RNA sequence: AAACCGGUUGAUCCUGCCGGACCCGACCGCUAUCGGGGUAGGGCUAAGCCAUGCGAGUCGCGCGCCCGGGGGCGCCCGGGAGCGGCGCACGGCUCAGUAACACGUGCCUAACCUAACCUCGGGAGGGGGACACCCCCGGGAAACUGGGGUCAAUCCCCCAUAGGGGAAGGGCGCUGGAAGGCCCCUUCCCCGAAAGGGCUGGCGGCCGAUCCGCCGCCAGUCGCCCGAGGGUGGGGGCACGGCCCAUCAGGUAGUUGGCGGGUUAAAGGCCCGCCAAGCCGAAGACGGGUAGGGGCGGUGAGAGCCGCGAGCCCCGAGAUGGGCACUGAGACA
């Protein structure tokens, strides 16, 4: 399967005309094609550690790159929102976070919050045994007992332990929390949740965010709760 | 189903009626003073002049709020190129800008107007053979439109 | 198969026909349309059957009711012509499904909703007449 | 199966009755269909498992002898035997050729039952006693 | 630069055509030094016919065998013909068919499938077989191909359990705008997994220089099966938008709908049995003609006109004309 350079996502940090007629195509990983960047692009463009595609594949082939605690040796692995990228031989850590300019950015983070990942609940399914399965914004799943999974509704953000496969902290979606817009024109904006026009489809509800006193509006689908007045993990 | 291809950039200054006597007389004067090669170079200067004037025309038609972010930067950019003299004139003052102001910015003209050569055609020959250094680098295109700040760096070999 | 009612029921009501079967007025997910004033047992009915509709709604007028459990309605809109800067009124005829619990006549304005295809030309069903509509507003919660 | 002989693609006729051209020259294999596989009344049960679209499998009853008749009045399931097909309301030619389809009547050992499954697709005859 | 100029009269004011001046596209004539940038070139002509060559492979960390060099612990390395896995449905070309759910925009699939990959939960027990390369022979002009012997597998098959499908009755519960869905309970019928395989290191045991392995365990790593979701690709549906002709006015009879079925991965007159007479049309049916649709492009001060709507990108269709299937996640290639 190919990806023409014209059909590449608009926000990717690559020149549109100059270059080849091809772009590296992500291999159906834990994100969406429109909202993910392949690992070889990050190693060559965003970190500039490789000057060619073979050099980027060589760096990835050694297992030097760790993505969310798992060494990825696939150069077409997709990276997306709230993912933790760690470079082993240099010890630097980044969290791909919603950016006001690049639309998605590699921000350095402290080593303590490297195992933590904030995940937005995209939905729940009832599985065998009566347990509940949670689906997150990057396709990741987590099966829970029925009573604990009853109190986690959709669009709630949960801080997930990659190290323990557990839920550190559950952040319900209520009016008055700190949210970051994760898609759309108003990307990168972090503000208080203070207004909602509940539509018939909840995913299409109009939501307003405030930062004293710049007010931006989006739909309810495009905002992730990052907690109260203090963001739980460094995003900006 | 249409593929874009580049078009001539000197068409805006080209006259649609070339066979006018007074038009032929005025243009023949301009080629003589500044030593141009053909009418294409002369029209290319006018095409630049039409850009500066048509842009200033549209900025006048824009609202006061819309004009505000672009008004001063437009005049400032005109000043730095050396076309205008005051970067603080009224916007309607730019409308009467004259094509000779663009022709003076040509690198061939500056070599002659700085006394670095015997004649304007000699100064074209100086740039062509590569004896004119602009800030230490050889700039061999006689139609180079030098900006204001680079003008003092023009030397000979 | 169709039993009329002296009064209209609500969503979730269960009514038993003379055949003794119990029919529950389902919730079709549209809160500004009242259920019909009679009950049918058609499995392809959206009120009293398994038919699922989408959230696309259109308001049309009945033109021909001579097909079995279907009707010919007309859909109207306005088209802007940029060259003349004027409008043109356009209309298109559509085939829709008319359930037994809902009675329609020509000239009447009804409500239709997109479903899965039911025949070669029918993919919309009469949710209910215009008079069964009810004013509806969203919710606007704001933190001061 | 996906056979072009049983193509399930759209007609070449408009709702106005006029004819329209062919946008595609060939018949797509995805839109292909298959011949009927409803079982025939036989002295033993023969089941055929068929590979279908996406590498899935469908159980086909080539030849039917028993029916899983269920008694509503008693709430018991019996794997009774089948003696004859009484009548097929969808088409009498199914009963006339001893072919079992959903909605058909069968005079089983326990009595009569109405076939409640699609024996060409389910692969078994689930029956409910009348 | 929002422009006019020539021409009907003996002369004049009009009307009204035709010409001049400009830009771009194709072909052609005369002439032709250099460089830079650019997704220019049998499209506007036959989807006319073709000599010749090149145009999809890769993996020894799935598998046995053979050969050569080296070394003793248990093998190292190079090579050969193969089996086997994955890919070859992407990529490249062209513009006949198509006035259509083809294309564009905006929405759906609560009516669907999806190998490779990601995440969560669970699993990997027992037992068999065959066919290549090769060896002994061939047959045939060649294409191709026969018989016997013989070593393997991540090759093929069986058994178990998990799981899965159907029919039926109940439910607290989940999702979701809305359950013919998911989950739990009960009854029966039916189908029905897996490669613990490779590598590395460690341990121990069996065995022998005619062996250079086999076995048990442990860890690391790459893999295999099931359930759920995502991802990607694809099938299908809807509202609206975009040619000309009335010297084309009535057309349609599976035609329009209903009920019951078959088939499909899945809804549907998709197909079939029965019932009705409906469906489209002057707001232009039907018929004819032309054309792949869009992003877009040329021109003009603009409204607009035109398509040079060839080249670049997206969707569609096709592979001498017309059909039909195998394999496969996916082709009717
Ligand atoms: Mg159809
Ligand atoms: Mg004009
Ligand atoms: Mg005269
Ligand atoms: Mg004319
Ligand atoms: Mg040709
Ligand atoms: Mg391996
Ligand atoms: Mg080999
Ligand atoms: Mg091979
Ligand atoms: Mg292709
Ligand atoms: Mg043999
Ligand atoms: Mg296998
Ligand atoms: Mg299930
Ligand atoms: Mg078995
Ligand atoms: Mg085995
Ligand atoms: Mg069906
Ligand atoms: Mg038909
Ligand atoms: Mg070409
Ligand atoms: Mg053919
Ligand atoms: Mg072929
Ligand atoms: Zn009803």
């Amino acid at each position: 399967v190919h990806l023409r350079k014209s059909l590449a996502p608009y926000w990717w940090p690559i020149p549109r005309k100059a270059g080849g007629v091809w772009a590296v195509r992500p291999s159906t990983g834990p994100h969406s094609l429109e909202y993910s960047l392949p690992l070889a692009v990050v190693v060559r463009d965003v970190l500039r550690y490789a000057k060619t595609l073979r050099e980027a594949r060589y760096i990835i082939s050694r297992g030097y790159i760790k993505v969310d605690g798992v060494v990825r040796k696939d150069y077409k692995f997709p990276i997306g929102l709230m993912d933790v990228v760690e470079i082993v031989p240099t010890g630097e850590i980044y969290r791909v976070v919603p950016d006001e300019a690049k639309y998605y950015d590699l921000k350095p983070i402290p080593s303590s919050e490297a195992a933590l990942k904030p995940l937005r609940v995209e939905g729940k399914t009832a599985v065998s045994g009566g347990r509940i399965q949670l689906h997150f914004h990057d396709g990741r799943n987590l099966i829970l007992p029925p009573d604990v999974g009853r109190q986690i509704k959709t669009f709630d953000t949960v801080v997930y332990d990659l190290e323990n496969k557990a839920i550190k902290t559950h952040l319900p979606l209520r009016l008055g929390q700190l949210a970051v817009v994760t898609h759309g024109g108003n990307i990168g904006f972090v503000g208080q949740f203070f207004e909602v026009v509940w539509t018939l489809k909840r995913r299409q509800s109009v939501v307003a965010l405030r930062k004293g006193e710049e007010v931006r509006r989006t739909i309810l689908d495009y905002i992730m709760v990052i907690g109260t007045e203090a963001p739980v993990v460094k995003i900006s | 189903g249409g593929l874009k291809k580049p078009k001539k950039k000197y068409l805006a200054g080209k006259p649609k009626k070339i066979w006018n006597k007074q038009l032929l007389l005025e243009e023949l004067q301009l080629m003589g003073e500044y030593g141009l090669r053909n009418k294409k170079e002369l029209w290319l200067a006018r095409a630049r002049l039409k850009w500066i004037v048509r842009r200033a025309r549209a900025l006048l038609s824009m609202t006061a709020e819309e004009r505000a972010p672009l008004e001063v930067p437009f005049k400032e950019k005109l000043y730095k190129m050396g076309f205008i003299e005051d970067p603080n004139v009224p916007l309607d003052r730019i409308l009467s800008l004259d094509v000779r102001a663009i022709l003076e910015r040509r690198l061939q003209t500056l070599v002659f107007r700085m006394g670095l050569a015997k004649s304007i055609h000699h100064a074209r020959q100086l740039v062509v053979h590569g004896h004119v250094l602009v800030a230490g680098r050889r700039v061999t295109s006689p139609g180079f439109l030098v900006p204001r700040e680079l003008e003092d760096k023009i030397t000979i070999e | 198969t169709v039993v009329k009612l002296q009064s209209r029921p609500k969503v979730g009501d269960v009514v038993t026909l003379p055949d003794g079967k119990k029919v529950e007025v389902k919730n079709i997910g549209v809160p500004y349309v009242l259920p019909p004033a009679a009950v049918c047992d058609d499995p392809l009915c959206p009120w009293h059957g398994h038919l699922k509709i989408r959230l696309k709604l259109l308001e049309v007028t009945v033109e021909k009711v001579r097909m079995h459990k279907a009707a010919v309605v007309t859909h109207e809109w306005v088209h802007y012509l940029p060259k003349y800067n004027r409008y043109e009124r356009r209309r298109r005829r559509m085939r829709v499904r008319v359930p037994e619990c809902i009675e329609v006549k020509p000239g009447d304005k009804v409500i239709i909703a997109e479903t899965r295809p039911l025949s070669k030309t029918i993919a919309w069903v009469v949710i209910g007449k215009k008079e069964d509509v009810v004013e509806w507003k969203a919710k606007h919660e704001t933190l001061p | 199966m996906k056979l072009g002989a049983f193509y399930k693609g759209g007609d070449l006729v408009k709702p106005s009755g006029g004819k329209k051209g062919r946008v595609r020259k060939t018949k797509k294999k995805a839109l292909g269909g298959g011949p009927p596989q409803i079982p025939k009344l036989g002295e033993e049960d023969i089941r055929y498992v068929e590979r279908v679209r996406g590498g899935n499998h469908k159980v086909r009853l080539r030849q039917a002898r028993y029916a899983n008749v269920y008694i509503p009045k008693e709430r018991r399931h019996v794997k009774a035997k089948i003696l004859s097909i009484v009548s097929s309301p969808s088409n009498p030619d199914y009963a006339r050729r001893n072919y079992i389809v959903k909605g058909a009547i069968i005079q089983t050992e326990v009595g009569k039952a109405v076939v409640t499954s699609r024996p060409g697709q389910d692969g078994v005859i689930n029956a409910v006693l009348i």
